[PDB]
């Protein structure tokens, strides 16, 4: 698959996020327990709550489509559908909103992804969401200064960075420490205090942000100079226009 | 034949039924089974005799929480169902050997009613079904028990609700898959105002059959709206065949190849490869490490992409066994395929746009709800001309129990009555048989 | 000269508009704001008086971790907090909608035919003036025939009256000028000749019912109330029997055969009668706005006055209250009429088109749409990238999408002189914006946007319509913020560039050229600022009939 | 037959056509001519090609006084009517040589279009007629002149108006006798929302043919509404036969006896005498110098009284040659006959109540208008179940020019196209011939 046109670093980075054969760079280690705490849906050692009984207990009629489609493990179990949501700064965060939903539907099974300017979300079965979430948090989908895990109060994608280089967060879920240079997650994604903070590693420096970003900007690679990517957008416009007419 | 296209037709197990069927043998305008399905859905009513009896015994008539103290009437309607139904049938039929059907279900608690087709051939629309059924059962219940002139208006309220003070039959104990003509968003929309959950309930959650019934209703509405007249006719017929009738086993084979480990993106890659292999698209231009595809048949590219979209919904919401992500599949299948190819997505962007608002109105405070409460007449989901809602039907067929407003919650009366009807329950079977039958008349 | 938004950005933030970094969390939350401090004190007072908790700044999350900004009302020097632009808090915005809701245009052509042919009486300017004196007594709710009538208090209904207009100058000048909208006085010469040619010898009433009635009732009351009092005044002034068969022809004419509603009724999911915002087509909203007859030298000013008219009515009151409610959609709309932002982008695009093509000289085709909408899209987007204060000001992607695409679509229509290619340029703008920043608007913003390109030039039943005839009930547009008022601006844009007197209905254009209205439709943004300052005086109040 | 009654059928000249035909041979559910009239009114559209051309050349589209400066298109549509019509017919039809009719009128200025009946047997309702017609003409206009993508939306606006911003086809240059489904006052009302002036225009003001067409349409709607089901069915058929079909020559003979010098009161006296002669009523009790009449057959008394009511309209409004007093005849024929006899008036008071409101709303400031603008779906005139509106149709056919909103003013496009169709124009001929043909199959 081709994924995206263009000849910039931005374009290649958009293709690499979509391509399940591209190995996302891992930047930080986070424990399973700490992913669970950051998600905030259940407590450590709490069994997965259910929304319906396990599939095997349900005795369904013959359906060739269902027989061909393997359910994700949380669907077999009857897990709740829960979410993880991220906000990406327009100051060169590595992932961005449509990059995420496009990538998620190429990489992940059984996924309900939503894109907005200030937040991007995936909803899926809870035990499967915890496995995807580890990857979204540990890899270059995430930077702990320019990306935020935020289930509510998401303002900041379009705000000026603070003096530490951190995105604004009304609820200050991610704190940079002036003396040490690491970010810690001090609250879960909905804003409740964590018993103990989670280290999220060092913010990527400017050079590495520029290497890895998927936003086009005049002070990075401008979209209007990625003339092949603009050509395909314009093509789509014109072909949809003619096809709606006749 | 106006069109030279032929398609191979399969059953819902992926076995070939008939090869090389002319496209127009699937047209709503020609296929006798689609005619019988559509006249069936015009003429079929579910009567809840238990619900009428209970509303009368408690005087709970006229809509939610409403009650008239002092108006209670205790009538043994379910215990006299056979007689009541026969007397209603005598008023419903036109003649004694016509196609009127009145059949008790549930030990007399429910009745399937099919009002004779001929009442509709001399009617403007379809409201004769609930209105002739309602009065025949109100009169039959009054005559069974000799209900007095002073009390009979309670029987009317228990059967048809607060109408005509309300525009709808508010509080009625009858139900139809269609809704009243005043609720159409535009003229020609009546076959679109059919809840997704009613389609999934009538077809017993068989995914292919739900997708077929939904497609047949949506694309038949496209004819009634004039959308499938002239320039656009072939586009609509090919969407019906490939997205809703599993033509050439395309949907089926995509799901088979992607069901075990697949994603929306893997289904896209397979569909693009199949379109290329079949000659539906070709490389037009090379950019820098990027092939720009073109087509000399936009209706067929649209159809192939539509089959892929249905497969992607089956793979994606089938793997989750949770319908909610159909709004995301409908969006990003189309958004990804345009940047994958350089060609326009299904319905030239209108599935993608329907999916943007459907996603918003299924995950926000402003309106909408869960997938099963939408329909082709809903303001959020009317915009694509038949290519979105059948995927929602497939997704709700595959939902394992994540919805509060599930077909069990919203459509139980519909399910008991309308799934009795073979052509509603298994339309893929009947439409393909009828197409094979008229194969040489096109 | 500096970009037009720079003064606003320097007023809002201490940093220079180019500065990439700031400080947050140091402003005391709501305590930084005069208006939030007023609200916290009022909520304590309301809750204590009524015995139910109400506004409480400690419910949910703490506003003002960042600067709570003032906004400059574009084209003014008034800077207010955005709460002063909420329609609930702005009496000018409420009166603007009351003045549209309570207006109906009603011909006298069929009526005068009934009088001459059926009653066998003559009509002249004199009998018309006598009918107008009579209907200006009766329209506010006073009697002309029966004994023992009880009537509305004239001072509560002082805003209700009837005027007329006609394209025949000599007939207009013979009717008492107290009742006449004088086309030649109100419009510059060329527009006046166009409008008079449209009207001809036709004679039309502009009827305004009382604001207190419109607020009590609904928009579908307006043509009925109008016709009742027209009917009484035809009885009294032309000496009919008070209720004979011919009476019913004046009723049918005034209620159906020669009425022009401001808005048509809506389908049942969003059921509403006539004269509600969703029924007002975009070409009528551009015609209601009177900037065209005052600022005709500057097609950008005319177009963006119409954008302000429409963003307020369609996003704040209609989508943000009739169709939702709550805190609602103030800043979704303010992005299109504050800080001179849309003005900076749209002047850029107007000058670009002047230099490359000449206004209205470009070919009306997709080449022009691709050139102009792409160039103007990139200019707008570069401003958010060059000025971090501008991006933090228009912080929601939907606000940016609407502002950038309005400038792109109005500029495309300034080039082609045709609103349809303007609308194609709007959609192309959204598609480029989405790919540039990997975001666009809110979850549901681009439903119409993705259907958009294919439906611009469609001819199918519920798809194909010239943009002027579309409105908030066009199917793809029926839900979402950040589009409808901008579409009314694009519908105005080619007509302002061409110097056309009206966009879609010349009777509607004339009908608001009237300084007897309570809201001044010639200066919509000026009025919004007046209301924000609590300096606008609305009609409809109950002070006369309530305790001192 | 469900009923024992037979009637004798006459032509519009008062001559016998067929004796002793079973009543149900006139039923909308059995008579094939009523089926072909209802299907014809569902499927027939008047296209004003001159109005389309003029709207395009002036850019006056989208409703009264509306114009878009700069959008004018000068297309020679009437000069190329034959080619445009043929190209539209090819899109309208289902198959070559089916029942699609596209016929030019007025040297290409107008077209009568009848969309094929098969498109309706696979539709919920009747909007396919204007929708399929409009789109076929929009595409055939665009294809005739090679109208560009940029300009074609003005063709659309000139054909179908401001739809879908407006719910109606506001400013359209096509017309139907039906109106959109959203404007129905209740489900089942569509054949009632047919303006009286349209019926009188299509029947060329032949008094008995206007009364017959109006009664056909009204009593056919009473079946679709369920009002003529069960206990009420015979009442409705006998109203159809005696008030609308001139059964037994009773309306004709009452008009003959009272036309030279008669009044509403002299017609009442003649109808009471004839009901007593025929055994429909009898003296039940004597009070002081007053006989109280009774009946053993309320439906038949109703029907005789309805024939009288029609004859009284033809006498009273025929004498004035002025339709307005039909509201008064409908009131006082019923009010007088009840105090003359002690029996209930037509429709058990509902004609009299309809007439009270109709009189008010045709002589007051509040709404309504002249007789011709009413219809069975109008809020003022919906209340009688078929027994009032046909009298209004007879009275407007007899009006010699007293109305501003005459059929010439309101219904000229309808007249030119719909009066071409023999069965719409002279339905008394065709319904009677069809009833005689089926007489031994009922
Ligand atoms: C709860 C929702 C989901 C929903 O259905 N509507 C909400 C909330 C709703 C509430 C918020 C009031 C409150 O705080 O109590 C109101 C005012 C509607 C109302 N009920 O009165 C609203 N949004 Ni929302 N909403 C807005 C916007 C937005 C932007 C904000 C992005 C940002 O970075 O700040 C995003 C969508 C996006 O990402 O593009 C958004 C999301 C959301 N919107 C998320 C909450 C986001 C969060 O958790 O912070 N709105 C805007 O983009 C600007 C205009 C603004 C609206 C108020 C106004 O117009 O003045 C408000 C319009
Ligand atoms: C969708 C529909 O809601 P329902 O699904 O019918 O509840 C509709 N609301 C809206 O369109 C909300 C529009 C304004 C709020 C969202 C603006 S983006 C309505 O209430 O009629
Ligand atoms: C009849 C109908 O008027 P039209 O015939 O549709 O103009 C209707 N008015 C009314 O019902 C007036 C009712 C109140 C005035 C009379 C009270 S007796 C209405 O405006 O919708
Ligand atoms: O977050 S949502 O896009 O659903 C609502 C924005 S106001
Ligand atoms: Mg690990
Ligand atoms: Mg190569
Ligand atoms: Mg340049
Ligand atoms: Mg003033
Ligand atoms: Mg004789
Ligand atoms: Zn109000």
């Amino acid at each position: 698959a081709q994924y995206y046109p263009g000849t910039t670093k931005v374009a290649q980075n958009r293709r690499n996020f979509c391509n399940p054969e591209y190995e996302l760079e891992k930047l930080r280690e986070i424990s399973d327990e700490d992913v669970v705490k950051i998600l905030g849906h259940r407590a450590p050692g709490e069994e997965y709550p259910s929304v319906h009984p396990p599939l095997e207990e349900m005795d369904e009629p013959e359906d060739a489509i269902r027989e061909m489609v393997e359910p994700i493990d949380g669907a077999k179990a009857g897990d709740r559908v829960r979410y993880i949501q991220f906000t990406d700064s327009m100051y060169f965060a590595p992932a961005q909103p449509y990059v995420r939903s496009r990538a998620y539907l190429c990489r992940y099974r059984g996924a309900d992804a939503g894109t907005l300017s200030g937040r991007q979300i995936i909803e899926t079965r809870e035990r499967d969401l915890e496995k995807i979430s580890k990857e979204l948090l540990e890899t270059e989908f995430f930077d702990p200064a320019r990306s935020g895990v935020r289930g509510k109060s998401v303002h900041g994608h379009s705000l000026r960075l603070d003096e530490d280089g951190m995105m604004f967060d009304m609820l200050r879920r991610q704190i940079y420490n002036k003396d040490t240079g690491r970010v810690e997650m001090v609250k879960n994604q909905i804003g409740d205090e964590l018993d103990e903070p989670v280290d999220l590693g060092e913010p990527l420096d400017e050079e590495t942000l520029m290497e890895k970003t998927t936003i086009y900007r005049v002070d990075g690679e401008a979209y209007r100079d990625d003339v092949e990517a603009v050509e395909i957008m314009q093509r789509i416009h014109v072909l949809r226009s003619q096809g709606g007419f006749n | 034949a106006k069109f030279e296209d032929k398609v191979d037709l399969y059953d819902d197990r992926g076995n070939l039924v008939e090869e090389q069927v002319p496209l127009e043998a699937l047209s709503p305008l020609r296929n006798p089974a689609i005619k019988s399905i559509v006249q069936g859905i015009k003429r079929t009513v579910a009567v809840n005799l238990e619900g009428i009896e209970n509303a009368l015994k408690t005087a709970k008539v006229g809509g939610p929480a409403c009650k008239i103290m002092g108006r209670e009437l205790d009538l043994d309607i379910v215990g006299n169902a056979e007689s009541i139904a026969a007397a209603a049938k005598e008023m419903i039929q036109v003649t004694e050997d016509d196609d009127t059907n009145v059949e008790l279900l549930g030990g007399g608690k429910r009745a399937l009613v099919q009002v004779p087709s001929a009442r509709f051939d001399v009617a403007a629309e379809y409201s004769a079904a609930p209105l002739v059924t309602a009065t025949a059962f109100v009169q039959a219940i009054i005559n069974e028990f000799d209900v007095s002139m002073y009390d009979a208006n309670m029987v009317k309220a228990a059967v048809l609700g607060r109408y005509p003070q309300s525009v709808e039959y508010m509080g009625a104990n009858i139900a139809t898959m269609l809704d009243i003509p005043q609720k159409l968003e535009g003229p020609g929309y009546a076959l679109r105002n059919i809840m997704v959950n009613h389609v999934v309930a009538a077809t017993l959650k068989n995914t292919l059959q739900a997708a077929a019934l939904s497609t047949i209703l949506e694309q038949t509405a496209m004819f009634e709206m004039g959308d499938a007249v002239g320039a656009f006719e072939r586009m609509h017929l090919l969407g019906l065949a490939y997205q809703g009738m599993n033509a050439d086993n395309l949907v089926f084979d995509l799901v088979k190849a992607n069901g075990k480990e697949g994603t929306v993106g893997s289904v896209i890659a397979d569909l693009v490869e199949r379109a290329l292999e079949d000659g539906v698209i070709k490389v037009e231009k090379e950019l820098t490490d990027y092939k720009v595809y073109g087509t000399d048949d936009l209706a067929m590219w649209n159809a192939y992409a539509a089959a892929g979209l249905m497969a992607a919904t089956m793979v994606n919401q089938g793997a989750a066994r949770a319908a909610q992500g159909v709004s995301s599949t409908l969006l990003y299948y189309n958004d990804l395929i345009e940047f994958e190819t350089g060609l326009p997505s299904v319905d030239f962007g209108k599935v993608e746009g329907t999916a943007v608002g459907f996603s918003f109105f299924s995950h926000s405070i402003y309106g909408g709800g869960g997938p099963g409460i939408f329909n082709g007449n809903h303001i959020v989901t009317r915009h694509s001309k038949g290519f979105a809602i059948p995927c929602v039907a497939a997704a709700m067929a595959l939902d394992a129990g994540t919805q509060m407003f599930s077909p069990e919650a919203t459509s139980g009366l519909i399910k008991e009555v309308f799934s009795q009807v073979d052509e509603f329950r298994e339309p893929l079977k009947y439409v393909v048989e009828a197409a094979a039958e008229i194969k040489n008349e096109i | 000269a500096d970009k037009l938004f720079i003064n606003a950005l320097k007023k809002k933030f201490e940093e220079s508009p180019e500065e990439k970094k700031t400080t947050f969390y140091t402003l005391g939350g709501w305590k930084q704001s005069e208006r939030k401090t007023e609200f916290v004190n009022a909520g304590k007072e309301v809750a204590a008086k009524r015995g139910i908790p109400q506004y409480n700044p400690d419910i949910g999350t703490p506003l003002g971790q960042r600067v709570l900004m003032p906004y400059q009302v574009s084209t003014t020097d008034t800077y207010v907090e955005g709460d002063d632009l909420h329609f609930v808090n702005n009496a000018a915005m409420q009166q603007m909608w009351d003045d549209i809701r309570r207006t109906v245009i009603v011909g006298l052509n069929h009526a005068h035919a009934v009088i001459e042919k059926r009653l066998g009486k003559e009509v002249t300017p004199e009998t018309i003036t006598h009918y107008l004196e009579t209907v200006n007594h009766a329209m506010p709710g006073a009697a002309v025939v029966q004994e023992h009538m009880v009537e509305t208090h004239p001072a509560l209904v002082a805003d209700s009256y009837v005027k007329v207009f006609t394209g025949n100058d000599e007939i207009a000048d013979e009717i008492d000028p107290a009742f006449v909208i004088d086309i030649n006085k109100q419009f510059p010469e060329d527009q006046a000749e166009t409008l008079k040619a449209e009207v001809g010898d036709g004679i039309w009433q502009v009827v305004r019912i009382p604001t207190i009635v419109s607020r009590t009732c609904d928009g579908a009351t307006t043509s009925r109330w109008s016709a009742m009092q027209i009917g009484m005044s035809m009885i009294s002034a032309y000496k009919q029997a008070a209720g004979e068969a011919a009476t019913g022809d004046f009723a049918y004419a005034a209620k159906h055969a020669e009425v022009i509603h401001m808005g048509t009724y809506l389908p049942v999911r969003r059921a509403r009668g006539e004269n509600e915002p969703g029924g007002v087509p975009f070409g009528y909203l551009a015609d209601i706005c009177q900037s065209s007859r005052v600022n005709y030298e500057d097609p950008v000013r005319v177009s963006l006055d119409v954008v302000a008219t429409g963003a307020m009515l369609y996003d704040q009151i209609w989508l943000g209250s009739y169709m939702s409610g709550g805190v609602g959609f103030t800043q979704y709309a303010t992005a299109a009429y504050t800080d001179n932002i849309l003005d900076d982008f749209t002047y850029f695009g107007k000058e670009y088109v002047e230099d490359k093509y000449g206004l209205c000289e470009a070919p009306n085709n997709m080449d022009t749409v691709l050139d102009v909408a792409t160039e103007v899209t990139f200019y707008g987007l570069e401003q958010y990238e060059e000025y971090p204060a501008l991006l933090e000001d228009q912080f929601g992607g939907s606000q940016r999408a609407a502002v950038v695409a309005a400038a792109a679509g109005c500029s495309t229509a300034f080039a082609t002189g045709n609103a349809q290619t303007g609308l194609s340029g709007w959609y192309l703008s959204m598609y480029l914006h989405k790919e540039q920043h990997s975001r666009l608007g809110f979850y549901g913003y681009d439903l119409q946007d993705q259907c958009g390109a294919s439906n611009v030039f469609s001819i199918r039943g519920d798809e194909g319509l010239p943009l002027e005839l579309r409105g908030p009930n066009y199917p793809n547009y029926a839900m979402n913020v950040g589009h409808q008022g901008e579409y009314a601006g694009i519908s105005q844009a080619p007509h302002a560039a061409r110097g056309d007197a009206f966009v879609f209905n010349p009777l509607v254009k004339i009908a608001f050229a009237d300084d007897n209205l309570v809201f001044d439709f010639t200066n919509v943004r000026g009025e919004f600022a007046k209301g924000a300052l609590r300096e606008f005086e609305p009609a409809g109040e109950r002070a006369l009939i309530t305790p001192a």
